[PDB]
């Protein structure tokens, strides 16, 4: 806990103003037109910034892993209506990007329809948590939720962050600061290098939402952002929460705010870093060649 | 741990009389003691447990008693199926360090018999490989107490002889002993006289059998 | 009837681990404790140690203290014992013994198994050599014929004469561990001197681990 | 490692019969405690819960047995007991007796025939690790006094006080702009406590000169005259 | 390196017919192959080089062919001066690792001939030196395929016997085998019966010759 301090730390943070790989995996057409469901296998390095937007159930699952054929431990983080199904059991990994099927939102079947379960094998550890990570019932009527999950992998424990913030009607990506508090810090032993997501339609299907903010079948908001080591200056409020931060490596003004240890820089010249040119080429194959062979008189 | 030691270690009696084998300790084990019976060729069986009561499947001839630091078994009548090795074990309450002793063999008291001394030269098939082993036979004698002497050209040899003693036979209550002196081919061809001296209690004079190569 | 079935013979190598099981029968493997005791050839019981059928609450001995693990299994009601780093002094016969009391208390050992000859040495093909006495070795009108087998580490051989037809006067000496690490014994039989040259005596040697059968005539 | 809790209701005059080394009619042919019982004989009176104005056909004593029972033995069989030379393959005759009988606990009976619930805590003392946890124990809370604090790993000393700061429910510790623990969280009551440095300072001896006199005065810089004449 | 292996390893045919000996490999050696011919008592000569053309000083009866990974020699007519051992060698371009195979012997087939079994006891002059050699003679028989058994007092002997097989004679196309059992001086006086068992294809029953000392 810190109160009214300008603390600077070095950790795997998301760099400000970066390229977020947005994959609009939507499947909706009023004229029965052919459409594609996106599901790319993105490499997992230094973390991820999964931040989706749904109404009742669009994305439920954050299965990590390197090679999901026969030699990768499962990392299911599925959070259905019953409880959390976090499990690291090793088994025959499936390649199906869809949990059961994108259609068939009827509640006559199983609550989650675990069709990805191919064959169970010897397990290593399990974690059944009562507090679910997705808390939303759509009681508002026309507003969705904005959740973000920073899934970073450390040599010790596995960190998971989340925060709920209003995502009321806007035009572009929400430009607003929001601090992310950790929820679970379960240990991990598998060195994941790639990442995969799951999408399915839950049995709790609501009324037909003909409007854009209604039926969210073709409304996937699957975002992904890679982390990297970068210094960040954090300012804590009187309540102990973070109100804003700086990048410390994005703009020259950010480096001045980082060095002076203050978000307000006065009028003046401030020395921040030291410029240095790196060697472009490299001389190798040491000099002082030997004699030349008598290639003459032959040609 | 309490070093369970047995003083007699050899109870040679006759079938029909009474036997008293003792196994003393140091700590107060008046109520912490167990008695077993290990027969040659199978697993040990429970003879008397808790040293105060009788075990299950045990005849009435086995009677155990004792208190303090001196215990003994009071067998009513010895039987041919009773000659075996007995042990003792205490049951500590907190520290589970159950130890044992050495064992007491129950022998049979037959008549005094002289050991049949025989000597065997090494076979030709064994000399074909370059080794020589002289076998000296000692059968039909008392429990193993005599030592075998090997004299090669009036010189005593030691360290290169191996002895093998059989169990007590159920027919005549006798034993068998075989001494094998392992020597090389060159050392065997170098010497000529090889003798086996036997000095047993039943023999009034040491019997020495020798042969000429 | 309560009978504890164990394994048979098992050979290993210095610096390894041997897995020996002892399955229970007759009684429910939920209330009676079990002990694993070692019986050395010529020596007696050496080490204690109890295994809990319910949980993994075990208690190893003080001599080993770490180089032994005793697991439990309620599925098939079978215990296990894995001794690590077997040396030249651990070759003995292991037994599994039960107790007369329940889980809390423990008095002594009542129900025992059958044994498991665990030995640590490389095996080698046996070789039979006869033992014929000299002409001056006939004392008291009797003669002894024998056969000296060598180069065999295990000792399952039952040296019978004339395919078991000759049993009187047959003495089978225990095997002696030589300096090379291989056991060897002799089996002699006392026969009258009048039968020399008229009756044929053949010692039968059979070694099951090596599947070697050599009939040696004396 | 693992404690076995065995509960059973017996008569009111056999509370001391179940003891290590005791030959009782309900201690020999029933649950017996051996001479190595390292537990307790914890019991209480149940003349209000197990009492009922009826025939009390729920409890028994199990006296009729062929042989003595081993310690910690639970006999589930209901075979007909045979005293001697009178086999009863069907119903129990005159010499044959049933091994069960109603234990009448009348509410009007005084001490000696009341239902007493006795539960022994058989402590298995097998030399084995204490399963999953060993110590993990906390004490009480002393405040307004410079003492040594060991709140979940944090060691040191200082005057533990009360702070009017609301920590977020994921943060345990607390620091300042000087990398010094200035606030902790009670791991028991989940309250916010302020850890302040222990009162120290510097002693200054005021001397008017040894040539003049020898009376001196001490000055404790940074003390409110509370942490130790005018 | 390419392990040149020959499957037949023994080409037993009659002089006058055609012969086909194969020497396969793994790598593509269609244009990299050489054929030799080693006669007993001299140096190996070049038979066919490059596996596609004929060598110098080679008669027209030798014809070689093959391509890919399966090669064979096509001899027109066998001659008495052609019975020898042939080899194969590939010529790698970059790595100079010219290897060879095992060789195939070309022998003559006359008829099923029974081996003449003879046994020789050790002489008295050799016994004075401390050694004894029992020689068992086996002559006038097919190429070496039978094994010699030594029975001393109805006991099988192994490891102490040495066998010597001669080359194929150019007169009668027969072979000779001599088994010499190396014994010592004391190894011959104790034992009396020495037998040499011969079990050959040309013999309907094992012929055993023994003598009494």
């Amino acid at each position: 806990f810190r109160s009214s301090v300008l603390h600077s730390t070095q950790d795997l943070f998301l760099p400000f103003f970066s390229n977020v790989t947005w994959f609009h995996a939507i499947h909706v057409s009023g004229t029965n037109g052919t459409k594609r469901f996106d599901n790319p296998v993105l490499p997992f390095n230094d973390g991820v910034y999964f931040a989706s937007t749904e109404k009742s159930n669009i994305i439920r699952g954050w299965i990590f892993g390197t090679t999901l054929d026969s030699k990768t431990q499962s990392l299911l983080i599925v959070n259905n209506a019953t409880n959390v199904v976090i499990k690291v059991c090793e088994f025959q990994f499936c390649n199906d990007p869809f949990l059961d099927v994108y259609q068939k939102n009827n509640k006559s079947w199983m609550e989650s329809e675990f069709r990805v379960y191919s064959s169970a094998n010897n397990c290593t550890f399990e974690y059944v948590s009562q507090p679910f990570l997705m808390d939303l019932e759509g009681k508002e009527g026309n507003f969705k939720n904005l959740r973000e999950f920073v899934f970073k992998n450390i040599d010790g424990y596995f960190k998971i962050y989340s925060k709920h913030t209003p995502i009321n009607l806007e035009r572009d990506l929400p430009q607003g600061f929001s601090a992310l508090e950790p929820l679970v810090d379960l240990p991990i032993g598998i060195n994941i290098t790639r990442f995969q997501t799951l999408l399915a339609l839950h049995r709790s299907y609501l009324t037909p939402g003909d409007s854009s903010s209604g039926w969210t079948a073709g409304a996937a908001a699957y975002y992904v952002g890679y982390l990297q080591p970068r210094t960040f200056l954090l300012k804590y409020n009187e309540n102990g929460t973070i109100t804003d931060a700086v990048d410390c490596a994005l703009d020259p003004l950010s480096e001045t705010k980082c060095t002076l240890k203050s978000f307000t820089v006065e009028k003046g010249i401030y020395q921040t870093s030291n410029f240095r040119v790196q060697p472009t080429e490299s001389i190798v194959r040491f000099p002082n060649i030997t004699n030349l062979c008598p290639f003459h008189e032959v040609f | 741990e309490i070093v369970l030691t047995q003083s007699p270690a050899t109870l040679s009696l006759s079938p029909g009389e009474r036997a008293t084998l003792s196994c003393r300790a140091s700590q107060s084990v008046s109520s912490y003691l167990a008695w077993y019976q290990q027969k040659p060729g199978q697993a040990p069986r429970l003879l008397i447990y808790d040293a105060t009561n009788r075990a299950t499947g045990i005849p009435a001839r086995f009677s155990g008693s004792g208190s303090g630091t001196d215990f003994t078994l009071t067998i009513s009548s010895l039987e041919p199926e009773d000659f075996a090795v007995y042990y003792c074990q205490h049951r500590s309450n907190w520290p589970r360090m159950f130890t044992f002793g050495q064992g007491t063999k129950l022998e049979i008291k037959r008549t005094v018999a002289a050991p049949s001394v025989f000597i065997f030269p090494p076979s030709d098939e064994q000399l074909k490989s370059g080794t020589a082993s002289v076998v000296c036979l000692l059968n039909n004698f008392y429990p193993r107490e005599a030592k075998v002497q090997w004299k090669v050209d009036n010189a005593l040899q030691s360290g290169n002889s191996q002895e093998s003693v059989t169990e007590q036979d159920s027919k005549d209550s006798t034993y068998s002993l075989s001494s094998t002196l392992t020597l090389s081919k060159a050392d065997y061809e170098k010497h000529k006289v090889y003798a086996c001296e036997v000095t047993h209690q039943g023999l009034s004079s040491p019997v020495t059998k020798s042969f000429n190569r | 009837q309560v009978q504890l079935v164990q394994s048979g013979a098992e050979v290993k190598k210095p610096g390894a681990s041997v897995k020996v099981s002892c399955k229970t029968s007759g009684y429910t493997f939920t209330d009676h404790y079990m002990y694993w005791v070692r019986q050395a050839p010529g020596q007696g019981l050496e080490w204690m140690g109890v295994i809990n059928p319910d949980a993994g609450s075990v208690t190893y001995a003080q001599k080993f203290q770490g180089r032994v693990t005793m697991t439990s299994d309620t599925s098939t009601s079978t215990v296990y014992m894995e001794l690590s780093s077997l040396r030249s002094e651990d070759t003995a016969v292991y037994y599994c013994a039960r107790d007369l009391f329940f889980i809390p208390a423990a008095n002594s050992f009542d129900y025992w198994g059958q044994g498991t000859l665990v030995t640590v040495s490389s095996t080698k093909g046996p070789s039979v050599f006869p033992l014929a006495p000299s002409s001056k070795s006939t004392s008291g009108g009797t003669a002894a014929l024998g056969c000296l087998v060598k180069d065999y580490f295990p000792e399952p051989v039952t040296v019978s004469w004339n395919s078991g037809a000759l049993t009187s006067g047959v003495h089978t000496f225990p095997a002696v561990l030589q300096s090379s690490g291989l056991y060897s014994l002799s089996s002699v039989v006392t026969v009258p001197s009048s039968s020399l040259g008229t009756q044929t005596y053949i010692c039968n040697v059979n070694h099951k681990p090596s599947n070697t059968k050599v009939d040696k005539k004396v | 490692t693992n404690v076995y809790a065995d509960s059973f209701v017996i008569r009111g005059n056999e509370v001391s019969q179940i003891a290590p080394g005791q030959t009782g009619n309900i201690a020999d042919y029933n649950y017996k405690l051996p001479d190595d019982f390292t537990g307790c004989v914890i019991a209480w009176n149940s003349n209000k819960l197990d009492s009922k104005p009826s025939g009390n056909y729920n409890y028994l004593y199990r006296l009729f047995r062929k042989s003595k029972l081993k310690p910690f033995e639970r006999d589930i069989s209901t075979e007909i007991y045979q005293a001697g030379n009178k086999p009863c393959n069907g119903v129990a005759g005159s010499n044959c007796y049933s091994p069960l009988q109603s234990y009448g606990f009348r509410p009007t009976y005084g001490v000696g025939h009341q239902p007493y619930r006795v539960v022994v805590l058989s402590f298995e003392l097998l030399h084995a690790p204490a399963t999953v946890c060993g110590p993990k124990k906390s004490t009480n809370l002393v405040k307004n006094k410079c003492v040594n604090f060991n709140f979940n790993g944090l060691t040191g000393t200082g005057v533990l006080t009360e702070s009017n700061k609301k920590f977020l429910p994921f943060q345990q510790f607390g620091r300042d702009i000087a990398d010094t623990t200035d606030a902790v969280r009670d791991p028991q009551t989940l309250e916010i406590l302020d850890i302040t440095p222990c009162s120290f300072g510097g002693v200054s001896v005021i001397t008017p000169g040894t040539n003049t006199s020898n009376q001196v005065a001490v000055l404790y810089q940074g003390v409110n005259c509370t942490e130790v004449s005018n």
